[PDB]
């Protein structure tokens, strides 16, 4: 198989999965929740025991009320719709979803090593080869995503995940939106955001290949390459487009980390005639072999450690919130077609 | 240095989409 062959047939199936969802319902009842493993603004997400299998899921709770007041409706609608019609081997697999009077429910696939961000900041920082790795794979994802006109639009270590062969997997699709010509939502984790979506400008695809920038710098450097007290300094900061590099950057990376962290669209990697394959051909890129990491048999930089199915030691502890369900149902409208 | 930087600037913990 080519890639352009891949992707076609990729598009194919996406379409009908797009066009006729398959009933993925479930129940709140029929998972014991076992611990919370990590939240975001918008979600809380816990492990669950499904009662009848004995199969571990992340469960990911999200209150209806709080997803209108935050603005997330068409957002959370996206995320359940794209999640349930993508299929690649660094996203997480949606295994069900429902709603009951009060919250929306996605469950997910437990991903058991933790987030990238915590072993990110534990290490201090990636190693060349081992930022390598990890960005090799957000590459073909992306790929994969664009070529169905999707972007993702959040990403950052704490969306990232590691499973027990030590790969990615992309979570939180919260801000992922099907776009084949503009959008113009203002949205993304700070540190991570594109200048043109700071500028109020319409953007497309591209934002995600600038972010790319952004992880790549923060996977060597340890730190992200713009941030400051206030997410307003931040911006101003992303928008200026100076960059500064820690000198163990190899000279390679410094040169890709250029052209990803352009401000000009017109220059930008990956938005260019070339597209994806200016990035996939870049001096830094040169010891990827690009399907094999596909077919996940390079080994990965390192294992994260397991001690039983439902282990969540690579997980922070969070304060346990009570999960309430109304006895009315609430935001009917709103959420009629989840 | 950077990394100092990086420390007093409050926002090495966990980053939510809103602030
Ligand atoms: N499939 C999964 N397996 C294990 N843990 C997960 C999974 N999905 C999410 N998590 C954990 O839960 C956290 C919150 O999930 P998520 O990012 O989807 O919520 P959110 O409110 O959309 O966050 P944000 O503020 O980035 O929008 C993640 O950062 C991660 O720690
Ligand atoms: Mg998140
Ligand atoms: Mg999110």
């Amino acid at each position: 198989e080519s890639v352009k062959e891949f992707l076609a047939k990729a598009k194919e199936d996406f379409l009908k999965k797009w066009e006729s969802p398959a009933q993925n319902t479930a129940h709140l009842d029929q998972f014991e929740r076992i611990k919370t493993l990590g939240t975001g603004s918008f979600g809380r997400v816990m492990l669950v025991k499904h009662k009848e299998t004995g199969n571990h899921y992340a469960m990911k709770i999200l209150d209806k009320q709080k997803v209108v007041k935050l603005k997330q409706i068409e957002h959370t609608l996206n995320e359940k719709r794209i999640l349930q019609a993508v299929n690649f081997p660094f996203l997480v697999k949606l295994e069900f979803s429902f709603k009951d009077n009060s919250n929306l429910y996605m469950v997910m696939e437990y991903v058991p090593g933790g987030e990238m961000f915590s072993h990110l900041r534990r290490i201090g920082r990636f190693s060349e080869p081992h930022a390598r790795f990890y960005a090799a794979q957000i590459v073909l994802t992306f790929e994969y995503l664009h070529s169905l006109d999707l972007i993702y639009r959040d990403l950052k270590p704490e969306n990232l995940l590691i499973d027990q062969q030590g790969y990615i997997q992309v979570t939180d699709f919260g801000f992922a939106k099907r776009v084949k010509g503009r959008t113009w939502t203002l949205c993304g984790t700070p540190e991570y955001r594109a200048p043109e979506i700071i500028l109020s400008k319409g953007y497309n695809k591209a934002v995600d290949w600038w972010a790319l920038g952004v992880l790549i710098y923060e996977m060597a450097a340890g730190y992200p390459p713009f941030f400051a007290d206030q997410p307003i300094q931040i911006y101003e900061k992303i928008v200026s487009g100076k960059v500064r590099f820690p000198s163990h950057f190899s000279s390679d990376l410094k040169d890709l980390l250029r052209n990803l962290l352009q401000v000009d669209l017109t220059k930008r990697f990956g938005n260019l005639k070339n597209g994806v394959n200016d990035i996939k051909n870049h001096k830094w890129f040169a010891t990827t072999d690009w399907i094999a990491i596909y077919q996940r048999k390079v080994e990965a930089p390192f294992i994260p450690k397991f001690k039983g199915p439902g282990d969540t030691s690579n997980f922070d502890d969070y304060e346990e919130e009570e999960i309430r369900v109304s006895i009315n149902e609430k935001c009917g409208k709103e959420f009629s077609e989840f | 240095t950077t990394y100092a930087d990086f420390i007093a600037s409050g926002r090495t913990g966990r980053r939510n989409a809103i602030h």
